[PDB]
């Protein structure tokens, strides 16, 4: 369970950074 | 008294070496140092503690 | 604690004898099993103890809850992280993991990073190489605290000490056994040892009796003690060395 | 703690699913 918490929380943090890098797109076209 | 000297080591060894030769000739009693450490009522009290631990662990 | 262990006055777990005959005792093996049982259990406990953490006026009120559990982010660093106001260690870990994702170190080569657009925006610098030490130093500057409300307009030591004292008494009893056993096997060359060593230790204890207060202020050392011969014969040597 | 991380983890999973709903809003904002 200590492994299956971290292996999902790190994917959540990677998604939180990739969403900011995609918000980079929506402020170049404005 | 925290440290030892050459006089302290020599006196300790000489005392403990003369206490051992005086038990062959039986000119010293040493029944107090025997029975204060054997203490058969303490021995049976400890065996009763072991028996009560056998009862509590079974 | 220190980097080295602390010296201490009282003993700590003296040995258990091994020369007693096991046809009579048959118990030191069992106490030995109990001792390695304790060492194994203590190993488990110590590992788990280590791993458990592993005019118009305005209203200004400084509240009860000015608390650094949730600290305010600058909006550039808020855009770089994504979270609104989380924490300081979460901010440092998020910045470092962003740097580790973007492969900026080297494909000091690992100290210097490749400065990109957003990270130069959140640091207000324009270099290409800049070491990570200064990058994470700037995190301390880029974070500001949360705004207040503004409205305008033991017994175990003694027990182990007792077990140590008792093991020392066991050592004493075993040595007193072994003396009489070795005298029982061959008694000649232990009684000659006794008559030699008791005499030598008596001479060693009687090596210091002529250095008292009123045994040296008097004259019965220097005069007439050629029977002794020890001092007042060094005077041919000590004057020749200039000591006097 | 054998409860507690699980008490976190499914919660985080729900947030991912909730963020998936926000992804659906990104499929409807354009």
């Amino acid at each position: 369970e200590k492994l299956k918490y971290v292996k999902e929380s790190e994917k959540m943090l990677n998604d939180r950074l990739s969403l900011s890098k995609q918000i980079l797109d929506l402020n170049k076209s404005l | 008294y925290n440290n030892v000297t050459l006089k302290n080591l020599t006196a300790f060894q000489l005392l403990s070496q003369r206490e051992n030769i005086c038990e062959l000739l039986n000119l010293v009693e040493s029944t107090e140092r025997h029975n204060s450490i054997i203490n058969p009522e303490r021995q049976r009290m400890s065996l009763e503690e072991m028996k009560k631990m056998l009862d509590a662990l079974k | 604690t220190q980097t080295n262990p602390v010296p201490v006055t009282y003993p700590t777990d003296a040995y258990i004898p091994t020369y007693l005959p096991d046809d009579k005792v048959s118990n030191l093996a069992d106490l030995k099993k109990l001792i390695e049982m304790d060492s194994r259990l203590d190993l488990y406990l110590t590992r788990r103890r280590l791993d458990t953490s592993i005019l118009r006026c305005s209203i200004t009120i400084q509240l009860r809850g000015v608390d650094g559990g949730k600290v305010q982010y600058s909006p550039n660093l808020a855009t770089l992280i994504g979270m609104q106001t989380g924490s300081v260690n979460d901010a440092v870990y998020s910045i470092y993991k962003y740097i580790l994702i973007n492969n900026l170190f080297v494909t000091p080569e690992l100290g210097e990073v490749k400065l990109d657009s957003l990270l130069q925006k959140v640091l207000d610098t324009n270099a290409a190489h800049l070491p990570l030490m200064n990058v994470v130093q700037t995190v301390n500057k880029l974070v500001s605290p949360l705004p207040p409300i503004i409205l305008d307009y033991a017994e175990d030591t003694a027990k182990l000490r007792e077990i140590t004292k008792l093991a020392l008494q066991l050592n004493s009893s075993a040595q007193k056994y072994q003396f009489f056993h070795e005298l029982s096997l061959h008694p000649r060359e232990t009684l000659t040892h006794y008559l030699w060593s008791s005499k030598q230790n008596e001479l060693v204890l009687q090596g210091d009796q002529y250095f008292n207060e009123d045994a040296a202020r008097t004259s019965d050392i220097y005069s007439n003690n050629n029977n002794d011969r020890s001092l007042m014969g060094n005077i041919s040597l000590l004057y020749s060395q200039g000591r006097l």
